[PDB]
């Protein structure tokens, strides 16, 4: 008796994805997450935890 | 004008004036796309669309 997930996971490109796609013609995949470390901690390293 | 010296005096005078419409046509162009006349009744789906 496993366990699991119920559901799908989804993908909008809602907001500022929508940008780059419709005139770079080129997207991405969760813009704010790849936003916060640019903007926001740019410096940070490569960490897992 | 009645005028008395020795010619033919001439008696009342009619005419008959003729007068008609001109037609004319005028021809214009619109293409439509494909894909325009087939996604004008799309509906409900992603933000991108």
């Amino acid at each position: 008796a496993m366990s699991g997930p119920a559901a799908y996971a989804s993908y909008v490109v809602r907001g500022a994805n929508l940008v780059t796609a419709v005139s770079y013609g080129r997207a991405m995949r969760n813009f704010e997450q790849f936003m916060a470390r640019i903007v926001d901690h740019p410096n940070a390293l490569p960490s897992v935890e | 004008i009645a005028h008395g010296d020795g010619r033919r005096p001439n008696k009342q005078r009619q005419y008959i004036v003729m007068k008609a419409c001109n037609k004319h046509h005028i021809g214009a162009e619109i293409e439509l796309a494909a894909a325009d006349i087939e996604l004008l009744f799309a509906e409900k789906e992603t933000p991108l669309d």
